[PDB]
């Protein structure tokens, strides 16, 4: 019965979900809107900024996409995926996204401010994660992964900088620069070293497994301190997780080691989440045994720490950025290549 | 240790994606 719930629940949210694909928002701000504060991040096609909203005062995070970096980059249809996923998308542990436009210049995209910082900063600064904190995370990736799945979605871009801590201590996704909607296998090289699986790097075509791969990447290093596979050089990393060989903390526990095993499987017919039972196969593990899934969803658990918050539009959780002043050309770029952002 | 070693390595900081 718990299984049906859980069919009805991913039915109906398809249902929303496709409604919003097959008719996308569209120009719904634009960049006088906004009072600029402080950048939140940085990347490869721009940067994420704090941004206080005019008319309402709420605070959001504004990514800011340069389409001529975008192009160059070779990111066209992958920032023309992010956006129309990120629209159409509704869960928990998802970055809900505000308002997007576009100008002469730049891709916007404003999302819910998570005050919280990343993952990441928190994980480097503590060492490791003990297992029932890891478990807290992993659970809400479990379920965000068999929402995303559902509806044909590939994530492909798992890693602590990528999840955001909120206000309630749980975890918010964001950037879904490489998500993609197939039904097929696909064969993009992209991700992160780290989180690479060995079908990605081989060059094959691949499919769902690789994010419940990375999820053992994630749960891993969580629960360690470190990645499972580690190098200075990504080639050595590559060498690494191809090889099928990995070692576990001695403080590891027996059904941590076992789940991870199952989930950092090279054999694709033989990883967690990969096989008949899907991710039950994952939920029903001994080490998730005391999870609530439901209680997960609905924010009932007590999170491991709730970030610390000054006030309104705090930065406190995050490091600080070079900022660099947002430019718009007077003429359009770029413009038949996102003519549907 | 491994964490000492990777504490030491070039990967502690933020990762970028590769494409
Ligand atoms: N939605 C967000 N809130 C706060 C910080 C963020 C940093 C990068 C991307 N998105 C973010």
């Amino acid at each position: 019965s718990e299984q049906e719930s859980v069919k009805e629940f991913l039915a109906k949210a398809k249902e929303e979900f496709l409604k919003k694909w097959e008719s996308p928002s569209q120009n719904t701000a634009q960049l006088d809107h906004f009072d600029r504060i402080k950048t939140l991040g940085t990347g490869s096609f721009g940067r994420v900024m704090l941004v206080k909203h005019k008319e309402t005062g709420n605070h959001y995070a504004m990514k800011i996409l340069d389409k001529q970096k975008v192009v160059k980059l070779k990111q066209i249809e992958h920032t023309l995926n992010e956006k129309r996923i990120l629209q159409a998308v509704n869960f928990p542990f998802l970055v809900k996204l505000e308002f997007s436009f576009k100008d002469n210049s730049n891709l916007y995209m404003v999302m819910e401010y998570v005050p919280g910082g990343e993952m990441f900063s928190h994980l480097r600064r503590i060492g490791r994660f003990s297992e029932p904190h890891a478990r807290f995370y992993a659970a809400q990736i479990v379920l965000t992964f068999e929402y995303l799945h559902s509806l044909d979605l590939i994530y492909r871009d798992l890693k602590p900088e990528n999840l955001l801590i909120d206000q309630q201590g749980y975890i918010q996704v964001t950037d879904f620069g490489f998500a993609k909607r197939v039904k097929g296998r696909t064969w993009t090289l992209c991700g992160t070293p780290e989180y690479l699986a060995p079908e990605i790097i081989l060059s094959k075509g691949y499919n769902k497994a690789v994010d419940w791969w990375a999820l053992g990447v994630l749960i891993y290093e969580m629960a360690a301190g470190y990645p499972p596979f580690f190098a200075d050089q990504p080639i050595q990393i590559y060498e690494k997780i191809v090889s099928g060989k990995v070692r576990f903390p001695s403080h590891f526990s027996s059904d941590l080691k076992d789940l991870l095993r199952n989930l950092l499987q090279v054999d694709l017919t033989k990883r967690f989440g990969n096989l008949k039972n899907g991710v039950n196969d994952i939920k029903n593990h001994k080490w998730f045994a005391t999870t609530d899934w439901i209680a997960i969803y609905q924010r009932k658990v007590e999170a491991p720490f709730i970030p610390k918050f000054k006030g309104p539009g705090d930065t406190s959780n995050f490091d600080d950025y070079e900022e660099e002043e947002i430019r718009v050309s007077i003429n359009e770029k770029c413009g038949k290549e996102f003519t549907e952002f | 240790t491994t964490y000492a070693d990777f504490i030491a390595s070039g990967r502690t900081g933020r990762r970028n994606a590769i494409h």
